[PDB]
RNA sequence: UUAAUUUAUUAAUGCAAACACCUGCAUUAAAAAUUUCGGUUGGGGCG
RNA sequence: CCUCCGCAUAAGCCUGCGUCAGAUACACUGAACUGACAAUUAACAGCCCAAUAUCUACAAUCAACCAACAAGUCAUUAUUACCCUCACUGUCAACCCAACACAGGCAUGCUCAUAAGGAAAGGUUAAAAAAAGUAAAAGGAACUCGGCAAAUCUUACCCC
RNA sequence: GCUACCUAAGAACAGCUAAAAGAGCACACCCGUCUAUGUAGCAAAAUAGUGGGAAGAUUUAUAGGUAGAGGCGACAAACCUA
RNA sequence: GCUAAACCUAGCCCCAAACCCACUCCACCUUACUACCAAACCUUAGCCAAACCAUUUACCCAAAUAAAGUAUAGGCGAUA
């Protein structure tokens, strides 16, 4: 039996609980210029505006029709116009949708009730997630910050179960798996691309009370999703809870919900969460973290209003970062 | 439904047996209700309206315990309502055959008031009534608006 | 085999489970994809009104005196309700019969948006 | 009882139709039939009986182009995809009709009769005394029915007047209208007959229950006895 | 031979009673009460319509009292449509040319060493067993997984020749794209609605690659007809439809050029996937769509000779099998069977691989058959690099 | 071995001995009207 | 409200509205650990929690964030002296999320 | 069952009725139904 | 020291070894006994879908060769209609069917020997008879209805 | 809700030999040949060993059907809640 | 002297008389106790008695009594 973590989360202070859970300390803040603008915009407009669509589209759809498809035209052209700059991303392999999983044990418990009562058991947990986009390379990307790098923030705890935050247990296949099978070459990460669901959008959280929830739906999507795969491939590498890593493992993450977008990137320092390993262990993963931009203020009839070039660079800067 | 004997003797065995009528079906024309009616008669009900002298005769004369047919009833029903109305629906835009027919079934006429339960089952009767006596309930407003009115009138006289 | 137990939404298969409730009243409907849709106007709207100066409380003084118990009734309603206006109504200028709506009489509840009879209104 | 046929398709279709095994029940659920019994799940496959259907607003005899010629489960015979105009269906094959080939329908009967050519399908007038023919109609534009199971012939034993003998496979003779279509030739799957089951557990794959165990005296009854005749029998050797 | 049997069909009506016939009397039924009675007679109800419109529980109009009703039949060729006669029925649909390979222009462009990806066999074989093996959790992904992975990548792969061609960032690929375009042949009306992902969409339009003898020389060749089998078989018949032409943009759309349409054969089962013929129809009627919707946007809804003709290549994939069609719309007036002809370029059961083993092939204790592709061959690649690398 | 001929199921039941079951024939309407007479507490399952 | 009928809703049709609710709620201290922001209710069955949301926010100006919902079985297992089942009464309970912090 | 008593049922036939079906009567079969299997003689067969 | 068991789901059962306080088929003044108090929180699962026509020949087996027979487990389109969202219910246990805390019956996934789960001996003595094992001189079926059992692992037939 | 048979839509079958199968050895699973134990028993039919089958006329979960003048039966007068 | 024994009254029985029952609210024929969607009438048989059994073998029907166990019926038997 283990917990099943959620990227996307309805939970509230969501991104404490798994702060606590990958011991990950979160810092606030990052660790052409025509032509970009001119396919951001494009893409934009087609997917609101240009192409025809045979049946009319309702809000609780809006976001698989229009907003999923734009965030796939985004990466892919953004990918090939950057290609000449970075040439890392020439031999980079794209992926839609495809599943990324991680599981690890952080903690023990003593079990309350029936025929095993008292008996301790390890606290397991398995993240599945579906990012939109992913791009994964050969060679891997340098480290942020050097390894046992020390951060007077202290990691949140929690003085109750898990369970209290809507968490839930159970039992099926365990999977640590990057994108791709251990065969594939491209084992490193460079950049997710994810897409917060329907049942998270903001006018749903303004129209609760959860307006302070807003920013921390997209710090939880971050810390749950790069941790685990960073995770992933640092198991790739034959690192593991007892046997730690040696490098630091970074990755970076855009997540969108379609309209604001917000820049992420994790460096796991540390697989070493069981109670036994994290005895004496000094170190911790880092997320770096940005408050949620609008990419465009609106779209008329053909043309985007308010347009933000500085959120296209920031897409542009995470794309052009290669490995040494 | 009965027994019988196997051979006309007692010392045989005893067997259940059912003696059927035999049936047919008929077309008769009802001069009163000017309508054809196709029904499943046997040979008796067809001797029973020849020495009737017709269907609407045999239908009229014949009572309710003889007839044993609910068709039968609500056929007689009919027939008297139409009698006891004097309905022109009988012959429209013609009053001399509607006189002569009225006139041949004189001898059974009957009130409309009668004539309405005439071949009713007690459960029909009983629906019959209830939709009758059905009203729906008055607005007490008007009860008592009427009741004041008429105080106020005796008050004002003397 | 437990026939004196209540039967529960706990008690069966899976498909029982789902399909049975403890008599919560429904705010939406189920569409495909077994998505659910709430309808706004299905959800109760609690009427809640201003408490502020408001000088009743929740006990009496036991200073109060007690009174003679008497119940509402139609007759005492329109009494003090209908009865001086009609009254009035007569006695000074005309009354006219079947113009009761002046008075507050309705003929139908079908116009309005609280009927009396059927109750289209909680509580 | 519960049972209701899966027999409700009221729109010819070429695609297999899931079908519902009996078992040898009734709409009641008892035994009628003995014998049958879960084999391999089959599909059905909609046969056009009736060769002369002219297509909607069309009239007079057409062609058909044979698409493929295909096992069926439901049946002996193989059957035959066939399309014409805008239209494919599924009728049954002959004894020699290949992918390719070309057959045609007609309601035309020739005062001199026509060359019976294998594929094709016309009026027993049409065709020449002594043909083999199969997929016969009792009654015109009624529908095959007669000999329609694998590598069965009737033979067009005489024409008298609008009136023509046929043999069916029983060697029993039957009376038909010359405007009744048949087609001629020998139904597919010749030596079907010659086919060898091998095991028993191939009879349980095609759908059949083994038969009973119970011991009967005999199929036939015995003679009865008329009354002075019963000192001649029970005679004891000695 | 009737179709439905009685016991399956709708249940006659229980005869009427006898009260009704008898014309001076009205029947005493239950529908005072407002329940079923047995002794009571059954109450004749009005036919009841729903006063308001409720979404979940509207009922259509019958189909004659649709606006767009028509006594005409129109022929419709969707992506479901499977046609009997394959490219036969595609060729005389379409007033079409057949020859054989790619044309000589296209291939060429390839044929230089300096025009190709570095690397090539290896990035190929890592894209065959990326899609094939390394894709998923499950040991062996499906083809509606593996099928339309496989193009993505290989699109992605030819998206790396940018450095080296300027021109390719001037394409964009768009997924949920439809196109509508009707014509008449024959006096036959047809109209072909294409719907699909990976319409490859360039701000150039592809220059025409047959010259100007070539479609005089068109004249004198004559479409193949096939009979008794219509040219309609396999189109869904429609009588409630509308003439509209649709390039899937609304106008002033950049990238409004059909360059390329990949078309994916992903179902899982065989009875459901295209035969190759099917799939080879399904690309020249789709091409010939994509190149008249151009057409009649450009020069409006005249039936004439086109002076610049419309070039729209097309590859159909099975996962393994590749199809290229490369076709050249040169004229507009098809309801006549004689005259000028358009020109398709078909190359097809082109395997980029015989065979994957996704799990090693064991005989005793020896291994026969390693994991990987069995049968792969470039030069297929280098047709589908070769149909990218066109206009650029 | 006998005796564990009861496989118990909640659907088999209602479906067997349930209130509509018994209200389906008007032999099942005479067994509730005997239990009711009788002053069974329960008179189906 | 409870044991009332509910007015049927058409499309297009007007807002339900409840003047006085007949259900009572009582706040329950937690058995076990709960996070500082969550309180536990004790709920009439009837009720949903978007009721309850919507009761707090009304009723007493309390802002609602997350309210999620169980149904506890009361035990059946006692028995009187006649050997009769004594039901404990299943309750519904809440617990609720406050907003800002 | 080749015991006795039946043909209520089914099927067919004929004669009435009715202008093929249904009904009444009779006949023939199938299918059953009800009931019994006295006493002496080792016990069993022939007596 | 054992593990031929375990963990989870399904089905079934329905609070049935959590806390506190009490009297008291081995016993602990403790129990699963009595009374009171507490608890299972949805993402998993259940609970689905506007209408009318219309479409759907080509298995699965790594689906590629090859080979079939018993012939197969999953497809739409056209037109009309359509804009409100995350409700309700299951979630506990040492558990079910066998009158029992019964050497029995009990579907599936994962673990194929365990990281999970358990204890054959209340204490003593070392009688007979009884049960299950282990070893046995010389002989090797002489036993017996019969090589039954055990050991050993075997040939050639006859009848059906 | 056991069982006999059927219907609908499901699931299971390691390893080794085999030109490849209602094949052989052999798990799980199904059955019950022979012996011993047990006989108010662990058990109103079980246990231990030894056995027969174990890709199929196989085994098995779910829901449905056939009802006593009857059902169902690879006939044992088998099974139809000990 | 233990186990025990002892008790009087809950209630019931037969009559008489009199013609009984029937909404707090909510839920309840679908898997009852679940707010909310496209069809009933139809001879009882048998045990039993006849010392077997095969025709037959009392069973309420409009209010006591008496006619009278009479006339009658019935393997003219049992019996009715
Ligand atoms: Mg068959
Ligand atoms: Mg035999
Ligand atoms: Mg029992
Ligand atoms: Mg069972
Ligand atoms: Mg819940
Ligand atoms: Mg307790
Ligand atoms: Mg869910
Ligand atoms: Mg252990
Ligand atoms: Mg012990
Ligand atoms: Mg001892
Ligand atoms: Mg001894
Ligand atoms: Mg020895
Ligand atoms: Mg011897
Ligand atoms: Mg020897
Ligand atoms: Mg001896
Ligand atoms: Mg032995
Ligand atoms: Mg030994
Ligand atoms: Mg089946
Ligand atoms: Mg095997
Ligand atoms: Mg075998
Ligand atoms: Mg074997
Ligand atoms: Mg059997
Ligand atoms: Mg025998
Ligand atoms: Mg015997
Ligand atoms: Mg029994
Ligand atoms: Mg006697």
């Amino acid at each position: 039996m283990k917990y099943m973590v959620y990227p996307q989360t309805f939970a509230l202070n969501a991104d404490r609980w798994y702060q606590y859970f990958t011991k990950t300390v979160f810092l606030s803040g990052l660790p052409d210029l025509a032509a970009l603008r001119a396919v951001a915009c494009d893409c934009l407009l087609q997917e609101h505006f240009y192409l025809r669509r045979r049946r009319r589209v309702h809000r609780y759809e809006e976001s698989e029709v229009i907003s999923l498809p734009f965030l796939d035209q985004l990466v892919s052209t953004l990918v090939g116009l950057l290609s000449p700059h970075n040439p890392a991303l020439a031999a980079a392999a794209l992926d839609y949708r495809c599943p990324v999983h991680f599981y690890w044990v952080r903690g023990e418990e003593i079990i309350p009730r029936g025929h095993r009562r008292g008996r301790i058991d390890d606290l397991r947990y398995q993240i599945d997630d579906k990012p939109n986009n992913q791009i994964r390379i050969s060679k891997q990307l340098a480290e942020f910050v050097p390894l046992d790098y020390s951060v007077p923030i202290e990691i949140p705890t929690i003085k109750c179960k898990p369970d209290k935050l809507p968490l839930f247990k159970r039992q099926y296949e365990n999977h640590i798996f990057v994108g791709s099978k251990t065969a594939d070459p491209c084992c490193y990460g460079h950049t997710q691309f994810h897409l917060l669901p329907d049942k998270l959008r903001r006018e749903r959280l303004l129209r609760q009370n959860c307006a302070d929830q807003i920013e921390v739906v997209f710090r939880a999507n971050a810390i749950a999703s790069l941790f685990a795969w960073t995770g992933a491939q640092a198991m790739y590498q034959g690192f593991w809870s007892e046997a730690d890593v040696t490098r630091p493992f970074v990755s970076q993450a855009v997540i969108t919900d379609g309209k604001y977008f917000s820049f992420f990137c994790y460096q796991l320092n540390t697989l070493a969460l069981t109670t036994q390993a994290d005895q004496n262990n000094p170190r911790k993963n880092i997320c770096w973290g940005t408050q949620s931009k609008p990419l465009y203020e609106t779209i008329e009839d053909n043309d985007v209003k308010g347009f933000n070039d500085d959120v296209l660079l920031q897409i542009v800067h995470f794309l052009l970062n290669r490995p040494k | 439904l009965g027994q019988i004997y196997a051979n006309n003797d007692k010392l045989s065995k005893r067997l259940k047996k059912v003696w059927k009528p035999q049936l047919f079906e008929r077309e008769f024309y009802s001069e009163i209700l000017d309508k054809k009616f196709t029904v499943t008669v046997t040979m008796r009900t067809l001797d029973l309206i020849d020495e009737a002298y017709g269907l609407d005769f045999y239908i009229l004369k014949t009572p309710k315990e003889d007839l044993c047919s609910k068709f039968g009833m609500d056929l007689k029903r009919g027939m008297l309502l139409r009698l006891a109305r004097q309905d022109p629906q009988l012959h429209p835009e013609d009053p001399e055959r509607r006189a002569a027919i009225y006139d041949k079934y004189k001898e059974f006429a009957i009130p409309e008031e009668e004539a309405e339960w005439v071949g009713l089952t007690l459960e029909e009767a009983i629906e019959k009534q209830r939709l009758l006596e059905e009203k729906d309930p008055v607005p007490l407003f008007k009860i008592y608006v009427a009741e004041l009115i008429q105080q106020l009138q005796q008050q004002a006289l003397s | 085999a437990d026939r004196m137990s209540k039967w529960t939404s706990k008690r069966g298969p899976r498909s029982f489970r789902g399909r049975k409730g403890r008599g919560a009243k429904g705010i939406g409907f189920l569409t495909s994809g077994w998505r659910f849709v709430q309808i706004k106007e299905m959800v109760p709207e609690f009427v809640v009104p201003d408490l502020t100066g408001f000088k009743l409380k929740p006990y009496v003084s036991y200073l109060a005196p007690e009174s003679e118990e008497t119940p509402l009734t139609a007759a005492q309603l329109f009494s003090e309700a209908v009865a001086p206006a009609i009254e009035k109504d007569f006695k000074d200028g005309t009354f006219d019969p079947d113009n009761l709506e002046k008075y507050g009489f309705e003929p139908t509840q079908e116009g309005k948006l609280f009927q009396l009879y059927p109750r289209n209104f909680l509580r | 009882a519960n049972f209701v046929s899966w027999k409700s398709r009221t729109k010819y279709t070429i695609t297999p139709v899931k079908m519902r095994k009996s078992g040898g029940r009734d709409h009641t659920g008892r035994i009628r039939v003995h014998g049958i019994g879960g084999g391999h799940k089959q599909r059905y496959r909609m046969i056009d009986f009736l060769r002369f259907r002219p297509e909607e607003t069309k009239s007079g005899p057409f062609e058909e182009k044979v698409i493929q010629v295909r096992y069926d489960p439901c049946r002996s015979a193989d059957i035959a995809l066939v399309a014409g105009g805008s239209r494919k269906r599924w009728i049954i094959a002959t004894e020699n009709m290949q992918a390719g080939d070309t057959i045609l329908n007609s309601n035309h009967i020739g005062r001199m009769a026509v060359a019976a050519r294998e594929g094709d399908a016309h009026p027993l007038g049409a065709l020449p005394v002594g043909t083999l023919i199969n997929n016969v109609e009792s009654e015109p534009g009624r529908g095959a029915q007669y000999i329609r199971a694998a590598g069965t012939c009737g033979v067009l034993l005489r024409k008298v007047n609008g009136t023509a003998i046929i043999q069916l496979p029983s060697k029993r003779q039957m009376q038909v209208l010359e405007t009744c279509v048949a087609t001629v030739g020998r139904v597919s799957n010749v030596d079907h007959n010659k086919r060898v089951i091998g095991k028993a557990g191939r009879n349980r794959w095609l759908g059949k229950r083994p038969n009973s165990g119970r011991w009967h005296r005999k199929g036939g009854w015995a003679g009865r006895k008329i009354r002075p005749l019963p000192p001649m029998k029970s005679y004891v050797k000695l | 031979y009737e179709w439905g049997v009685r016991s399956t069909r709708k249940s006659e009506p229980p005869p009427l009673d006898r009260v009704y016939e008898i014309p001076g009397l009205e029947p005493i039924t239950f529908a005072g009460k407002m329940h079923f009675v047995p002794w009571l007679a059954r109450p004749i109800f009005p036919p009841w319509d729903r006063g308001y419109k409720d979404p979940r529980f509207y009922r259509s109009p019958p189909l004659h009292e649709h606006p767009l009703y028509k006594d005409q039949a129109c022929y419709i060729f969707h992506h479901r449509c499977r046609l009997l006669e394959g490219v036969k029925q595609a060729l005389w649909l379409t007033k079409t040319k057949l020859i054989e390979g790619l044309p000589e222009k296209v291939l060429s462009l390839v044929d230089d060493p300096r025009n190709h990806i570095e690397n090539q066999d290896e990035c190929v074989l890592n894209v065959i067993s990326h899609a094939r093996l390394w894709q998923t959790t499950e040991e062996i992904p499906k083809r509606e997984t593996y099928c339309p992975v496989i193009v993505d990548n290989l699109i992605q792969l030819c998206k790396s020749q940018i450095l080296k061609h300027p021109s390719l960032a001037r394409r964009i690929c768009v997924q949920n794209s439809t196109f509508s375009a009707t014509w008449n042949r024959e006096s036959l009306l047809l109209q072909v609605r294409g719907s699909g992902g990976a319409r490859l969409s360039t701000k150039d339009p592809l220059p025409t690659i047959a010259s100007r003898e070539e479609i005089e020389a068109t004249k004198n060749h004559v479409l193949e007809t096939f009979y008794p089998i219509s040219p309609i078989i396999d189109l869904h018949e429609c009588n409630i439809y509308d003439v509209k032409n649709d390039t899937g943009f609304q106008e002033g759309y950049p990238y409004p050029y059909p360059h390329t349409l990949y078309l994916l054969d992903k179902a899982n089962l065989r009875p459901h996937r295209l035969q190759p013929d099917q799939l080879r129809a399904k690309m020249i009627l789709f091409a010939f769509g994509s190149a008249l919707a151009q057409a009649r946007l450009l020069y409006g809804n005249d039936a004439k000779v086109l002076e610049q003709p419309v070039v729209v290549q097309s590859v159909g994939t099975d996962g393994r099998v590749f199809h290229f069609l490369v076709f050249q719309l040169n004229t507009t007036d098809l309801d006549c069977n004689e005259g000028v002809k358009n020109l398709a370029w078909v190359d097809s059961d082109q395997l980029l691989y015989q065979h994957f083993w996704c799990l090693p092939v064991i005989k005793k204790r020896v291994v026969v058959e390693p994991v990987g592709p069995v049968g792969f061959k470039p030069e297929t690649f280098r047709k589908f690099l070769a149909l990218y690398l066109h206009g650029a | 071995a006998r005796g564990n001929e009861y496989q118990p199921s909640n659907i088999k039941r209602k479906n067997k001995h349930g209130w509509v079951r018994r209200l389906s024939t008007p032999a099942g309407v005479q067994v509730i009207l005997r239990r009711m007479l009788k002053g069974r507490k329960s008179l189906s399952h | 409200a409870r044991n009332v009928v509910y007015p049927l809703y058409r499309l297009g049709g007007p807002q339900l509205r409840v003047f006085r609710t007949n259900f009572f709620i009582q706040l329950v201290r937690p058995g076990v650990a709960q996070p500082e922001d969550t309180v536990q209710f004790r709920i009439p069955m009837e009720m949903t929690r978007v009721d309850l949301r919507n009761y707090l926010e009304g009723i007493y100006n309390v802002p609602v964030a997350a309210v999620r919902t169980r149904v506890q079985h009361g035990s059946n297992k006692r028995r009187d002296h006649r050997n009769v089942r004594i039901k404990k009464p299943d309750y519904k309970v809440a617990y609720v999320q406050l907003a800002h912090g």
